């Protein structure tokens, strides 16, 4: 009936500080299928694309969010979820080496 | 390549419905079909297909009053049997061309979250264990010769006609391969004096890939495999991990076996 998302953040590219790249922010597992999904930047969103919703074997729900960003020794990126299932919005951290 | 048409349909109130529509070609989507919209959208130049612009406009129409009445028939079968709220069904079907001439075809459906009934042959069948009403919905939706009969045609002239000629226009692009980069990176420590050893791997085009920690042609165990996850670009990531001691850290490799590269695998050494 209800699952909550798991979700996992990456870049695109291997991380080299001042070369553009895409960060990713994968959110699957879940279900009902209304999530909200935003790419933060030291705190702040950013402008960022998702794909259309769709659904996997066991019908439960995924959905990528990306969008452009410069890594850079100082910023720091994460990815904040919200869903039925979560009394305060998920955080997720990016981190660079995993 | 086999082919699903997907339907995600949310019931909230009785104000506020929304239905969307998104069909898979291998791992890629073709079409799209957004609730705001009464015409289905070609995301590829080879998304048309073989199909002609009647033979779409046709299945276009066929759709769109499908989507229609499937809306207003849930809504009934919903305040005529004072089910919940909200819901949300979800409808996977499609097929895919086996060898010789056969082709198996589907219609399964969910409601919260897990099966409920899907088409067999012929007629709508139950799903085994599911709530008490939907035997009773499965009655109705049984009486109607009409919507029977479309659903068959669906499945059994329009699927096949429709993925034969996709998988001729969409062939080199269905068929193409993406080289993956790859890079090592140490991850957050297991414990003192341990590392946890990453290595990614990005950009393959299609999924099946194969990523392992060597120590020459012993493979590591202990090698905790990510998923693979989705990039854009419609190519592919993972990462695989290795909790090992800081001092048996030489010699180590990440190997990476990917249909693209052939028989040349990527090979990396941590440094
Ligand atoms: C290209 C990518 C787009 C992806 C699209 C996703 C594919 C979804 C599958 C498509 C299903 C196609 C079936 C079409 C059959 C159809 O038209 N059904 C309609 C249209 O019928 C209407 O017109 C007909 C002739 O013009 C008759 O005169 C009818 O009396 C009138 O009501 C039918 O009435 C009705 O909407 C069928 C509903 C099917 C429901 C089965 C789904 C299971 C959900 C179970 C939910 C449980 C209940 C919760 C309360
Ligand atoms: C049907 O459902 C939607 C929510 O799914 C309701 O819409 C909200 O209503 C409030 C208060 O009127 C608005 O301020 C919100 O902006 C709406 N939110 C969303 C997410 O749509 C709607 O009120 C419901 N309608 C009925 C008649 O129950
Ligand atoms: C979606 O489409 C239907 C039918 O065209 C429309 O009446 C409805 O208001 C739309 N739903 C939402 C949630 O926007």
């Amino acid at each position: 009936i209800q699952r909550p998302p798991k979700i996992q953040v990456y870049s695109r590219h291997p991380p080299e500080d001042g070369k553009p790249n895409y960060l990713n922010c994968y959110v699957y597992g879940f279900h009902p299928p209304q999530i909200e999904i935003d790419l933060l930047k030291n705190g702040e969103k950013i402008k960022s694309e998702q794909s259309d919703l769709s659904f996997s074997k066991d019908w439960s729900f995924y959905l990528l969010s990306h969008a452009e960003f410069t890594p850079n020794s100082k910023d720091q990126y994460s990815c904040r979820v919200k869903h039925v299932t979560l009394e305060q919005p998920r955080i997720v951290k990016w981190d660079r080496d995993l | 390549f086999s082919f699903q048409g997907l339907q995600i349909s949310s019931f909230a109130n009785r104000s506020w419905t929304r239905t969307d529509g998104l069909a898979w070609l291998g791992e890629l989507q073709p079409y799209t079909w957004r609730n705001e919209s009464d015409t289905i959208r070609f995301l590829k130049p080879w998304s048309r297909g073989t199909f002609s612009d009647q033979q779409w406009e046709q299945l276009q129409h066929t759709l769109l009053v499908y989507r229609s009445s499937f809306t207003r028939d849930i809504w009934e079968f919903v305040e005529k049997l004072h089910v919940e709220y909200p819901l949300e069904i979800q409808i996977a079907t499609g097929c895919e061309l086996l060898p010789r001439n056969i082709s198996e075809s589907f219609l399964r459906a969910a409601f919260q979250g897990r099966d409920v009934l899907s088409f067999q042959g012929m007629s709508w069948v139950s799903a085994p264990d599911a709530p008490p009403f939907i035997q009773e919905v499965i009655k109705v939706l049984n009486q109607n010769q009409g919507t029977k009969e479309t659903v068959h045609w669906l499945l059994h002239d329009i699927w096949p006609e429709l993925v034969r000629g996709v998988l001729q226009t969409g062939k080199s692009e269905l068929e193409k391969q993406v080289k993956p980069e790859a890079w090592l990176s140490s991850g957050p420590s297991p414990g003192p004096g341990r590392l946890l050893l990453v290595c990614h791997v990005s950009g393959f085009y299609p999924k099946p890939v194969r990523v392992m920690w060597m120590r020459g042609e012993q493979e590591e165990p202990g090698t905790r495999q990510g998923d693979v996850m989705p990039n854009a670009d419609s190519t592919w990531y993972l990462r695989v991990t290795l909790d090992v001691a800081a001092g048996e850290v030489a010699g180590l490799s990440c190997q990476v076996k990917h249909s693209s590269l052939g028989d040349q695998d990527i090979i990396l050494y941590w440094h």
